[PDB]
């Protein structure tokens, strides 16, 4: 891709952890 | 009220041209909740 | 935080 | 239901469209009104922290509140900003919530008629 | 709910792709 | 055409520099509950995205 | 970061949470 | 009612300030396009045309035709609201017809988010200072068509990255209210580093009040 | 002009109203790519997924942050999320405007006889 | 006074 499980995705994760918790 | 029109007739009336009604049941009413464990 | 009794708490509350 | 208009941003020009010939709120008895001799206040448009005291003051001198638009509802596009009140519920008690950004003049007409039913 | 989780709104129908460009990536 | 601003007073509330690279949501909310200011607490926090390839 | 009672969001109280 | 929205008489503006310019810095170039319809909410397409022109740092263009339709929409509002300070109804019927044109081309009567950097979102349906194909054939800037996105791997990759991350990246126009310009500072990332919005009404505001057609969504941004 | 509301004003197949989650001709179409959430210019979409296939456990849309711009419908690579034709879903409380996966799926199950003909009318311009 |  880098440019003519199913738990989280790379962009939203801080860093891993998302929202305080990482065919 | 306008929400009484079935979706099939909603297209025709607005000149746009598992299924699945129920009108606006606010004031069923939908109450939100977490859909996760 | 996260008719006159409505602006008192958050959503739900 | 003589409404006093708090026209803040774009929701305001979608509600002056409902008094336009096509929708004509006056035919329902809902008149483009004046000094808060008004029954329902339509918070249409982003409420800023700077303006929230004014909104509460005009609420106090007035009754029902209809919240038009995502901004007035829960902040909308500007919810995460330091200058905007995340919703007008935090300032005034709201009776009807008209979603959309902006909601269509027909949607606000629906909100007004549902307030009439209330 | 189908996930398993203040009426409690619960959908009842517990769950290229057909249609050509109306489906999913082939 | 960074008046012109830049205040970033011409744009901020009375007694409030936001456009400094200052948290997005700020430091204080406003509620009735007058109208009073309180430390900012978001029901949902802004989810910082790491988009740079 | 606690969980919102109504929708289960990730609430916060630190303004500088997303300051990078 | 003749406060033109929110005005404390200088003019103590700040009643419609929402930190738009700061929020644009936290959102990619596509996510920031809707922010430009909500500035002069009587000149939505003209507002989002200047942003598109600036971004195209980096076309459809239909953009000039809809900019002229938007000029008519804005001038109707300006003249009729000036008179009201209601012909307002007489010409707001025509404004409603134009809103129907907007909705037929984009899907929303006011905030279309239609004129995008690279051209316009979709084709016309088989359609009508300063008070009434259709997009660049570069799938690294403009998203590919949905049919190609579901049949071609490069198109799917580009559709994925242009909507999650975006594309890696003053300009003034004659908006119906004056010179609407944007000073855009990119950076080199997928999000703008800085976005200053020169609004025609800011300098003009520095009972008109009606003849300067002041919209507070742009004086405050 | 005056029309007799609630005869209703003209709209187009591209109208951007109430959102709905859709299904294949029973299985849901959302495979939880999170591209609608990533694009959502108002951060109105909170998604959580788990194996389970790859389907969402949480799929929420905050109609009070949403600017109703259709970007999610456009970002979705499977036609699962969409703006429905419904513009008459006004509520009496704020909480009813914070949708859920169940609310959105019920919206997609109620408005499907119309959000499937509108797409067929407009899918060739997309 | 129109708000204050
Ligand atoms: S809800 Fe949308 S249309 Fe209404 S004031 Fe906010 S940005 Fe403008
Ligand atoms: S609705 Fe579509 S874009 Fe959003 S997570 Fe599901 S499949 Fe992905
Ligand atoms: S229409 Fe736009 S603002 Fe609303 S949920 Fe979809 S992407 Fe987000
Ligand atoms: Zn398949």
């Amino acid at each position: 891709q880098d440019m003519d499980a199913f738990t989280a995705r790379p962009w939203e994760t801080r860093k891993s952890t998302r929202t305080g918790e990482m065919c | 009220d306008g929400s009484m029109v079935p979706p099939e007739w909603h297209r025709w009336l607005h000149c746009m041209t598992y299924i699945w009604h129920k009108f606006n049941v606010s004031g069923q009413q939908y109450v939100p909740y977490s859909t996760t464990r | 935080r996260s008719m006159h009794l409505r602006p008192m708490g958050d959503l739900g509350q | 239901l003589w409404p006093m208009t708090f026209g803040l941003a774009c929701c305001a020009v979608e509600m002056m469209h409902m008094a336009a010939p096509r929708y004509d709120m006056d035919r329902f008895g809902v008149v483009f009104r004046a000094s808060p001799q008004s029954d329902v206040m339509i918070v249409a448009g982003t409420l800023t922290n700077k303006m929230a005291p004014a909104l509460r003051k005009v609420y106090d001198q007035m009754r029902y509140v209809v919240s038009m638009g995502s901004c007035a509802n829960g902040g909308g596009y500007y919810h995460y900003s330091y200058s905007v009140v995340r919703g007008c519920d935090r300032i005034v008690p709201v009776d009807i919530y008209v979603p959309g950004c902006p909601p269509t003049a027909e949607a606000l007409l629906y909100g007004i008629l549902q307030l009439q039913r209330k | 709910t189908h996930t398993g989780q203040r009426q409690k709104e619960v959908n009842e129908n517990f769950a290229d792709g057909g249609g050509g460009a109306l489906g999913h990536p082939r | 055409d960074t008046w012109y601003e830049i205040d970033m007073r011409i744009l901020t509330g009375y007694g409030f520099h936001p456009f400094r690279k200052f948290p997005l949501s700020g430091y204080v909310e406003l509620r009735y509950d007058r109208v009073v200011a309180e430390p900012v607490e978001l029901a949902q926090e802004f989810r910082k995205f790491d988009l740079n390839s | 970061r606690w969980e919102n009672p109504l929708m289960g969001w990730s609430s916060t109280a630190d303004p500088l949470s997303n300051l990078v | 009612p003749a406060a033109h929205g929110v005005l404390r008489l200088d003019p103590h503006i700040g009643l419609l300030h929402r930190g738009t310019e700061k929020l644009i810095e936290y959102k990619t170039y596509l996510q920031a396009l809707p922010y430009f319809d909500r500035l002069d909410y009587v000149s939505m397409m003209c507002n989002e045309q200047a942003y598109s022109l600036a971004v195209e740092l980096l076309p459809a263009q239909i953009r000039v035709l809809f900019g002229e339709i938007t000029r008519l929409l804005n001038h109707i509002m300006a003249v009729t609201t000036h008179a009201l300070d209601m012909p307002f109804f007489w010409m707001f019927e025509e404004r409603e017809k134009m809103f129907e044109f907007y909705e037929r081309v984009s899907g929303a009567r006011m905030h279309a988010a239609y004129i995008r950097p690279g051209g316009v979102h979709q084709d016309l349906p088989l359609l009508i200072s300063g008070r009434m194909e259709i997009k660049v054939d570069d799938a690294k800037v403009s998203p590919p068509k949905r049919a190609e996105m579901k049949t071609s791997m490069e198109s799917l990759i580009h559709h994925f990255k242009l909507y999650t991350e975006g594309y890696q990246v003053y300009t003034a126009i004659e908006a119906p209210k004056g010179e609407f310009g944007v000073y855009l500072v990119s950076d080199g990332s997928s999000r703008p580093y800085r976005c200053k919005i020169k609004a025609p009404g800011f300098a003009h505001l520095a009972v008109i009040i009606g003849t300067q057609d002041i919209v507070f969504g742009e004086v405050d941004r | 002009a005056t029309i007799n509301y609630p005869e209703k004003g003209p709209l187009s197949p591209r109208f951007r109203g109430e959102h709905a989650l859709r299904r294949y001709p029973g299985e849901e179409r959302c495979i939880a790519c999170k591209l609608c959430e990533a694009v959502c210019p108002a951060q109105a979409i909170t998604i959580e997924a788990e194996p389970r296939s790859r389907r969402t456990t949480r799929y929420d849309i905050d109609m009070t942050k949403c600017i109703y711009c259709g970007f999610c419908q456009e970002a979705c690579p499977v036609d699962a999320i969409v703006e429905g034709p419904n513009f008459e879903f006004s509520t009496e409380t704020h909480e009813e405007l914070l949708y859920n996966k169940e609310k959105l799926l019920n919206n997609g199950d109620k408005w499907e006889a119309e959000i499937a003909a509108n797409i067929q009318a407009d899918y060739l311009y997309r | 006074e129109c708000g204050f």
